[PDB]
């Protein structure tokens, strides 16, 4: 049972664009109950984000085709579409629960109060993947994950505010995804636009507090915060 | 879909 | 499920980019022993091309890493990489044997002697996947698949030359991939360049025979043939 | 590895 053997396989799999093998390898590493490095934190996020991202992309396409052919009125055709959408939804829910189990039982739990960085990162993922579930959930089921996602981001923000400067790529990443949670899942555009701008402006104010490494990586995220504020405002005026 | 990040 | 629901899942899976599911639907369709339509031939060919194509793309990335890391001298990594490459080789080989089963058992078999268009296509496809195997095979194994790819292409070439217009998309597509086979597998650039040039020239000559229904398809392959001839003739001047 | 261009489609309509 060689760890650095697995982490090699994860990288090797990432190159071959095999994110099922990459996610598998990285899950096995996390199961060793030992803390992940900044590189290993990344290899995990990348791996699973791809695995679930391809499902979400495939879900949006089936939903779109189900919105259009629905008004067409073809019974037998609609059924299989909805059935196929149900197929992909279950694959998606399966991956989210898999990551959330890895988070709640291996990662977030075993993080002391001296590793505030990884704490927020994992807390963000816990919110991200609960949000993926909310995107396809319905009824009282959806309300449950929305609160679960809300509770994950909210806590990830508190730790960020207090121990991380607004110019940190993780705080910028959290604020980015957290806002999207407010606009897309909560449909609270004013609170989403507010959190997006507050995070952005707070990055400007302490702009001189940049490190050479995060100087490019963190600013890449800031433009993303603007792109959303661009698209969000233009929809309200219509 | 609004842009996002994980890295 | 109804045969029409199948093909609709194929169309759907294609749009959702789930080609493993698309290649599965078309496989069920094929096993129904009914001749495939023009759209159904397209759905099948694309579904499996994407499936096997992914393994090829990865295998090239892995075999690439295997050459760059072989000079390092870490026998713990060279093993795990070589082990991975073999994993991808098995997956790829599995798909190829699967399509070739559909071809020889259902498709090519139920083709009457007046279905030249369909037979030329299924054969070209058969030669394609035997060539995929040749890309990862060596020694006697590589020799056997190459011979099988040749036999498929060669037969498809005769039926196309005799029963199809040089502007026909199917006949053009054959001349392309077949020429690729020569240049890559056989490593016979002269035969690859000639077949590509000829199939192109003969298309220009009878270019007035383009039917409106598929002019866009035929025209598209022709670019590839020239883009191929351009790329090839530029690789022979580097070796010299 | 260096590859050429290829095609795998038949005229739908
Ligand atoms: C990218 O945006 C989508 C849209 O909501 C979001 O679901 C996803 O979590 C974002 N990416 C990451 C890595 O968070
Ligand atoms: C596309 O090109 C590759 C490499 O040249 C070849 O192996 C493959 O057969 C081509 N596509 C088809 C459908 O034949």
């Amino acid at each position: 049972v060689d760890r650095e053997q697995l982490v090699q396989k994860a990288r090797l799999a990432e190159q071959a664009e095999r994110y099922d093998d990459m996610a598998a390898a990285m899950k096995n590493v996390t199961e060793l109950n030992e803390p992940l490095s900044n590189e290993e934190r990344n290899l995990l996020s990348v791996a699973y984000k791809n695995v679930v991202g391809a499902r979400r992309s495939s879900w949006r396409v089936i939903s779109s085709i189900e919105q259009k052919t629905s008004a067409d009125g073809n019974e037998k055709k609609i059924e299989m579409v909805r059935a196929y959408r149900e197929k992909i939804e279950k694959e998606l829910e399966a991956v989210c629960q898999d990551v959330l189990s890895l988070l709640d039982n291996y990662l977030i739990k075993n993080c002391s109060e001296t590793q505030y960085e990884s704490k927020v990162f994992y807390l963000k993922m816990k919110g991200d993947y609960y949000r993926y579930l909310a995107e396809v959930a319905t009824g009282e089921k959806r309300a449950t994950v929305v609160e679960s996602s809300e509770k994950a981001y909210s806590e990830a923000h508190e730790i960020s505010k207090e121990h991380m400067q607004p110019t940190h790529p993780i705080r910028l990443g959290l604020a980015l995804n957290y806002s999207v949670f407010y606009y897309e899942i909560q449909n609270a555009p004013e609170q989403a636009c507010h959190l997006a701008k507050t995070a952005f402006d707070d990055a400007i104010a302490e702009l001189d507090t940049l490190n050479e490494d995060s100087y490019k990586d963190s600013t890449l995220i800031m433009q993303l915060l603007r792109d959303n504020l661009t698209l969000w405002t233009s929809d309200q005026q219509d | 879909v609004p842009v996002t990040t994980a890295t």
